[PDB]
């Protein structure tokens, strides 16, 4: 099997600004076979580029690709808003037809640490026998933060799960939940939640925490 | 104008039969091979399949061959995808799309130059379910705070969630939907608000899922000792 891998996974850019994205071969593809895609949230993709640099039909000027050996580059001259999406790379030469992991291009704007808030379960969520723990971190950039949940100081792994908001239209920022699930008799048996953020833009990681039954 | 026109939205229990159909218009059918492509909730583009229409022998991506089959009606200008029994792992985007080759017999395919708008299919085990509003609510905490609504434990997606009837919109956050072990769904919304308002400002979410025709308004307040 043809493994295609692109790099970068993300790139974050301006408007005005040129995109360099690669899609990598694991053995020689030849040009005729690579094409290149962009998808939108909520839409099906769009051919971009055929043949590793021939435009398809109604492809704006500012895309183009070229090859070098294995290395296969679309080129976006001069960002436009509407070019903020993922784009992935496709072989058609050998069965079965292989596609990139893809490359998100993201809008670039200065570091913002996330605001940090934890939410203990509510009580009338108790009485059905389950307990969710929630982390909010709001309005950040870039997207790359590590959330770690600690119990009683002990380090939690496979019961918490992420959701993260599309970069906001006005301040270009990313948002994120993590929801910590526990039974209501294991989240009876401790005292100390926290949440625990790393992110680029926090000097230190900041822990946002309570105790199960103060106020 | 050339068109591929998927069939709408399914929800299914694992063990379901289901065929999804692609109609096209704006061509000749025969002429074009049509390929079938998968994505997963928040994941990337995989290559199913292809179908020339009419000499309907299908080709498989080794990996999805024997649990989903590739057809074509050349009558009514309809392609197909069918599975026999329908797993959860089969929850996912499905689009068709023509491919483009040489003019020339040389069996070459270049890619895909026209999509469908694609399929969503959900597989799940649970039944049609409204959800459980659980507050977010505020600590006790530059003077931000952020509250907001558990929607936890529907079926099937969506759900929309407005804030104070929908006169709140600054700072509001309605994170997507995960779908749980349980089949059921869960997401959150919140709400950076000054921590000054808390206490004297009503905030109510304004939760609608519209398959189980359940509307629920969810007062959020500071949890009192």
């Amino acid at each position: 099997e043809i493994v295609l891998t692109q790099s970068p996974g993300t790139l974050s850019l301006s408007p005005g600004e040129r995109a360099t994205l690669s899609c990598r071969a694991s053995q020689s593809v030849f040009s005729t076979f690579l094409a290149w895609y962009q998808q939108k949230p909520g839409q099906a993709p769009r051919l971009l580029i055929y043949a590793a640099s021939r435009r398809a039909a109604g492809i704006p000027d500012r895309f183009s690709g070229s090859e070098s050996g294995t290395d296969f580059t679309l080129t976006i001259s001069r960002l436009e808003p509407e070019d903020f999406a993922v784009y992935y790379c496709q072989q058609s030469e050998s069965s079965p037809w292989t596609f990139g992991q893809g490359t998100k291009v993201d809008i670039k704007r200065t570091v913002a640490a996330p605001s940090v808030f934890i939410f203990p379960p509510s009580d009338e969520q108790l009485k059905s026998g389950t307990a969710s723990v929630v982390c909010l971190l709001n309005n950040f950039y870039p997207r790359e933060a590590k959330v770690q949940w600690k119990v009683d100081n002990a380090l939690q792994s496979g019961n918490s799960q992420e959701s993260v908001t599309e970069q906001d239209s006005k301040d270009s920022t990313y948002s994120l939940s993590s929801t910590l699930t526990l039974s209501k008799a294991d989240y009876e048996k401790h005292k100390v939640y926290a949440c625990e953020v790393t992110h680029q833009g926090l000097s230190s990681p900041v822990t946002k925490s309570f105790n199960r039954g103060e106020c | 104008e050339v068109q591929l026109v998927q069939s709408g939205a399914e929800v299914k229990m694992p063990g379901e039969s289901l065929r999804i159909s692609c109609k096209v218009s704006g061509y000749n059918f025969v002429k074009f091979w049509i390929a079938w492509v998968r994505q997963k909730p928040g994941k990337g583009l995989e290559w199913m399949g292809v179908i020339h229409p009419g000499d309907s022998d299908s080709t498989y991506n080794p990996s999805f061959q024997g649990h989903v089959s590739i057809s074509a009606d050349k009558s009514i200008n309809t392609a197909y995808l069918q599975w026999n029994s329908l797993k959860a792992s089969d929850t996912a985007m499905y689009f068709c799309a023509r491919v483009v080759g040489d003019r020339e017999g040389f069996g070459y395919h270049y890619g895909l130059d026209v999509w469908g708008q694609g399929t969503t299919v959900t597989v799940s085990s649970a039944s049609t379910k409204g959800p459980s509003v659980f507050p977010l609510a505020p600590s006790s905490k530059g003077g931000t705070a952020a509250l907001g609504c558990l929607v936890k434990d529907y079926f099937p997606e969506p759900v929309t969630v407005s804030w104070n009837s929908g006169a709140l919109t600054s700072g509001v956050h309605t994170f997507p939907a995960v779908l749980q072990s349980s089949g059921l769904y869960s997401l959150s919304s919140v709400v950076t608000v000054p921590s000054s308002s808390l206490g004297t400002q009503t905030y109510i979410c304004n939760v609608n899922h519209k398959p189980s025709n359940t509307k629920v308004d969810k007062r959020v307040e500071p949890k009192s000792c």
